[PDB]
């Protein structure tokens, strides 16, 4: 039974009616987290643009 | 009972139309799947656990 019971593993019988609902409220949530990494995203770009920067500061700063 | 698959955070369950009279009180808690026997029926082929 140890490789008998490889296949017809286990259900999910209260989870067959809400599918159409919670599709629904998953692709909801895709559109929230994506909005939310490009802007992440766009902050993260520009922080890394200022620290570039930073080189040029301190190069400059061992003016003697 | 609901199902939690593996990694999931977020657990909707849903109730059609009812009608709660004398409804007093929900409670809950959490139990992992393997040692929760599949009641209802009288055997369990794949409940490996004791």
């Amino acid at each position: 039974t140890a490789r008998g019971i490889v296949t017809d593993f286990a259900f999910l019988s209260p989870l067959a009616s809400s599918a159409a609902s919670r599709s629904s409220a998953r692709d909801d949530k895709l559109t929230a987290l994506l909005a939310q990494l490009d802007s992440l995203t766009r902050e993260l770009n520009v922080v890394s643009q200022q620290l570039l920067d930073l080189r040029q500061q301190v190069s400059a700063l061992k003016a003697s | 009972l609901y199902p939690i698959p593996a990694n999931a955070t977020n657990v909707p369950i849903s109730i059609p139309s009812r009608n709660w009279a004398a409804f007093r009180g929900w409670a809950f808690t959490r139990l992992k799947t393997k040692e929760t026997p599949s009641l209802g029926s009288g055997y369990d082929p794949y409940y490996t656990y004791s």
